[PDB]
DNA sequence: ATCGGATGTATATATCTGACACGTGCCTGGAGACTAGGGAGTAATCCCCTTGGCGGTTAAAACGCGGGGGACAGCGCGTACGTGCGTTTAAGCGGTGCTAGAGCTGTCTACGACCAATTGAGCGGCCTCGGCACCGGGATTCTCGA
DNA sequence: TCGAGAATCCCGGTGCCGAGGCCGCTCAATTGGTCGTAGACAGCTCTAGCACCGCTTAAACGCACGTACGCGCTGTCCCCCGCGTTTTAACCGCCAAGGGGATTACTCCCTAGTCTCCAGGCACGTGTCAGATATATACATCCGAT
């Protein structure tokens, strides 16, 4: 049956930073199960911030504040600035 | 009105107040170098809690670090605090 | 750049179609906003790019082309930020960081 | 009349383990919180029951560290804690 | 400018990217304005000082506000002349002091105002449009043949009402015409004002775009683009058609979709304004922004600071961005770095970025009267500026330099 | 306006097993905060458990299999028997 | 073993106080009736993967030996932590003032849910080949008894 | 301070399969429409946090001192490492078999949604009672001297 994955989508980021290297199928299942874990910590935390404030919407502001809660130090500051760079390509174009 | 850059309030966590926290832990003889080490470990614990405690308010668009948001800051680090709601 | 496939409108390589599905039938909140899967797919792009930069980086040191799981623990535990993010975790078939306590080293 | 080195301490322990008031004073601890919160915002305003929840959660952690400072300083066969004892108990627990 | 003739291979940027200085000024500031060259930075300080900085060693040369005319309250805005000779300084001590650096501590002519100010803008080096608070006209103050007759020229026609538009809060002159003054009301509307430099003025252009308090109106230095910063969350860049006769049209809208911040100050690029900057208002916004003014996208972010940045300045020679971090008070500064080159150790090195496969030639086994001119200066730099105007060098204080070992 | 609590529903169970004994107002707020925390452990664990089997219903069967995970040991053998007693006495009555 | 104080600690009245258990009002959330409906149960197939067995081959464990060093007790030193006594210097307090911000109400505009109508990227399946396992010569080098 | 020894490193050749590249192919992504409602405004009331002051003294502060504990330095012996020889079960690669997981397909009954009702329980005002200080005291552990 159709069991989806993030298998091909990790592969298109490996062929951006290191365009000659490959990846094993065990170390694909780690990155397939890495992305499935940082999902449940970001949408898991930004389902409390949009519940403590009696909102009902995961906006794009909570995923900013979910990331500044989880990610430590200088990964927060770069991934926040990777976010608003990529939602503004979405809003204009 | 008053722009006071507050510095060295860490020296109010006094040498006879780390003694009494030592006593409630039930320890007998304290070194001379604990007193400038516990303040190094107190200022690490308060930095992690208040940075999350501000973030919960800064998202909530207030200028008050209310006691629901300190309790939520402690719950995220796995040190739940019963006594102020949640 | 394009019109179809919202990731290409955003300029990501992670799908914003799948992430917007997985914020509704995962039941995280009532009504997920339209900007929310865009921001989340960009962060999951960046953390996958940050690992696979450092993974193949220590793939080059080993001198092998492809990445085995042993290279992933060497990319995670050698980096402090990643280490903090992946503090609890155990990467399967991944070895440990090579260190000896230096009292045990000889005279 | 200068009772013995050590048994004022065991009279000091049994007083403090049987009592439950807050040990760090209120006003110096309230200026420590308003010093550390200057880095993360400027002109904050702490609601005055959230400088109790930062006290009774902080000195219930410092006490819970000295219970694990003492178990490893007994382990080195002495009764004197030291800063090479604290940084074991933070490292084994996983604060480093 | 000969350092940029030798620095690159020939590629030089069009915005700074990194931030390499920081003026340790512990008393805070309000406005930072450079000279018309990159040498001197006028700093509008918070208590009422002006601590003018030489931009080569990060330590000052003067202080306007020693002999006569020191600002008691804060100083709000400042501009410079065409050559950098004078200073026109607007403050909250109800005083607009035209200073001159020939006497680098004394004012020349002041005016006791009816209240505080917001901004100042010069058209010529003497005449200066000021924004008196709670006034629906702009009493532009001109230094005439006598200094005393500050003619409070009301920038409004005698019949025209901006009742329902509030007061005028911004006035910025046109670069290329030098006689039509664009002003923006406190509620929405934008006027034009053609000063005859007699005192006839024509309200050629009036309109309303959106109901907000217009904090700032800038014009691009080619006179093409004009950006408006409201009190709501938008930046409307407009295109300017002046042959007088004026009409604008909407080019682009720039917003922060995530946090919805207010934009404090905005500033344009050098030649035709191909890049728009801004500084946001709310806390955790720690960075100036950039925008490609045609496409509209967020293209780069000046991620150097730790605080919220209030004012801005872009001098085009040194390509710097000066900005007071409002919380601490220190002037953050960005600069185009130039990395060093070992290619200038000997007269023939080369820095190739890759292992080149040089082809094997035959040679490896074998064993004037041009025209000379000495008189003209330079005419155009690598940036392509108005250069060959030898600027008004600010003289250092040669009245009391001997004292400056003893007691300031 | 109004802030709900579990203040009164604690108070009947205090007078049930200790019928002369009062409680304070600070030590009610702990027992108010304790009930809210055993909720979001149990209903948290009985939500992921509904998701892992790809059901969409928290039935009574999930909360039997969420009490049996969190509650350590002899509290698990009691609070299962205190549950299925009270789900028969709701259904049959 | 045990004296002599002895001194703080735990064991009894007093009695005031402001925390709490209690009595009225009300209001909004809970309870029932019932409706359509889809999600779960309950059959059914079917075939994939686990349990079992075995016949090898042999890496690995199990065992025993010597010898070495690391643990552990002992002792002595010296230093620094405790004890207290005497003395400052804020903490606590209560009190009044003040106001900046929190909370709520109410308008009202943007915007996410949802529907269908279309389709094209994504998963599954299939071929294929090169990256790494897998061993051999030698060169270094890494220790240790010379 | 080192020459014999041996484990590691390293570089090589030859082989394997599993990573990668496509071929078709369906369902999930897109979108382009409605639709109400959640959140975004200003606005207003108010209360709770902050600033201050006078006081009262409890607690920090400093110093002096003597004492016990850390530390270091011994010697001892025991027990852990090292290694050879024998032993045994892990492993791999077979076999085969069938249980159970996975899907499909009807079917139905539980519940979501809506409405109609009403009292549970919320906040408030109430007296009152179990406290905690305020107070002398009987005796447990502690201590210098015997």
């Amino acid at each position: 049956s159709r069991k989806e994955s993030y298998a091909i989508y990790v592969y298109k980021v490996l062929k951006q930073v290191h365009p000659d290297t490959g990846i094993s199928s065990k170390a694909m299942s780690i990155m397939n199960s890495f992305v499935n874990d940082v999902f449940e910590r970001i949408a898991g935390e930004a389902s409390r911030l949009a519940h403590y404030n009696k909102r009902s919407t995961i906006t794009s502001r909570e995923i900013q504040t979910a990331v500044r809660l989880l990610l430590p130090g200088e990964l927060a500051k770069h991934a926040v600035s990777e976010g608003t760079k990529a939602v503004t390509k979405y809003t204009s174009a | 009105r008053h722009r006071k850059v507050l510095r060295d309030n860490i020296q109010g966590i006094t040498k006879p107040a780390i003694r009494r926290l030592a006593r409630r832990g039930g320890v007998k003889r304290i070194s001379g170098l604990i007193y400038e080490e516990t303040r190094g470990v107190l200022k690490v614990f308060l930095e992690n809690v208040i940075r999350d405690a501000v973030t919960y308010t800064e998202h909530a668009k207030r200028k008050t670090v209310t006691a629901m948001d300190v309790v939520y800051a402690l719950k995220r680090q796995g040190r739940t605090l019963y006594g102020f709601g949640g | 750049a394009k019109a179809k496939t919202r990731s290409s409108r955003a300029g990501l390589q992670f799908p914003v179609g799948r992430v917007h599905r997985l914020l509704r039938k995962g039941n995280y909140a009532e009504r997920v906003g339209a900007g929310a899967p865009v921001y989340l797919a960009a962060v999951l792009e960046y953390l996958t790019a940050e690992i696979l930069e450092l993974a193949g980086n220590a793939a080059r040191d080993n001198k092998k082309t492809r990445i085995i799981p042993r290279h992933l623990q060497l990319a995670v535990r050698n980096d402090e930020e990643l280490n903090k993010l992946l503090g609890r975790v155990t990467i399967a078939q991944g070895g440990v960081l090579p260190n000896i306590q230096s009292v045990l080293l000889p005279k | 009349h200068r009772y013995r080195p050590g048994t004022v301490a065991l009279r000091e322990i049994r007083r403090y383990q049987k009592s439950t008031e807050l040990l760090i004073r209120k006003l110096p601890f309230q200026r420590l919180v308003r010093e550390i919160a200057q880095d993360f915002k400027t002109d904050l305003r702490f609601q005055s029951s959230a400088v109790m929840a930062l006290q009774e959660a902080s000195e219930a952690y410092l006490v819970g560290l000295f219970e694990d400072t003492n178990l490893c300083g007994i382990h080195a066969k002495r009764v004197t804690i030291m800063p090479k004892d604290i940084q074991l108990a933070r490292r084994i627990r996983g604060e480093r | 400018a000969n350092l940029l003739l030798q620095d690159p291979f020939g590629v030089l940027k069009e915005y700074p990217e990194k931030l390499t200085h920081t003026l340790e000024v512990p008393v805070a500031a309000v406005c930072v304005k450079f000279s018309p060259r990159g040498d001197y930075l006028a700093v509008g300080c918070s208590n009422g000082a002006i601590i003018i900085y030489d931009m080569d060693s990060l330590k000052p040369i003067a202080m306007l506000g020693t002999h006569s005319g020191a600002h008691t309250r804060s100083v709000q805005s400042v501009c410079w002349s065409n050559d950098g000779r004078y200073l026109w300084s607007s403050g909250r001590d109800w005083y607009a002091k035209l200073w001159d650096m020939t006497q680098p501590t004394k004012c020349f002519q002041q005016y006791k105002f009816d209240g505080p100010l917001w901004s100042c803008h010069v058209v010529r080096w003497n005449v200066c449009i000021v924004t008196v608070v709670e006034e629906p006209t702009a009493y532009v103050l001109t230094l005439t043949d006598r200094q005393n007759a500050f003619h409070c020229f009301p920038l409004l026609e005698q019949d025209q009402d901006i009742s329902g538009h509030g007061y005028t809060l911004v006035a910025c002159p046109h670069p290329t015409i030098e006689s039509i003054i664009i002003t923006g009301t406190s509620k929405g509307w934008i006027n034009a004002f053609q000063l005859d430099l007699e005192d006839k003025i024509r309200c050629c252009y009036e309109e309303k775009i959106a109901n907000a308090n217009i904090k700032q109106i800038i014009i691009s230095p080619s006179g093409t683009r004009i950006a408006i910063n409201g009190s709501d969350r938008t930046i409307r860049q407009y295109q300017l058609i002046v042959e007088h006769s004026v009409s604008i049209e909407l080019e682009h809208k720039y917003q922060d979709i995530i946090n919805r911040l207010q934009w404090n100050t905005i500033f344009f690029s050098n030649h035709s304004g191909e890049y728009l900057v801004a500084s946001a208002h709310g806390s955790s916004a720690h960075d100036l922004y950039l925008w490609e003014t045609s496409s509209g996208s967020l293209v780069r972010v000046l991620e150097g600071a730790d605080e919220e940045l209030l004012d801005i300045d872009w001098n085009f020679y040194s390509m710097r961005i000066a900005s007071n971090g409002f919380e601490s008070g220190w002037v953050y500064m960005w600069s185009i770095v130039i990395p060093p080159k070992w290619s200038a150790l000997a007269p023939d090195f080369e820095e190739v970025e890759e292992n080149i496969d040089y082809q094997e030639k035959e040679n490896e086994f074998d064993i004037e009267e041009i025209a000379i001119d000495l008189c003209t200066p330079e005419k155009y730099d690598v940036r392509g500026n108005d250069i060959s105007m030898p600027s008004f060098v600010i003289p250092i204080d040669y009245e009391g330099v001997i004292i400056q070992q003893h007691w300031a």
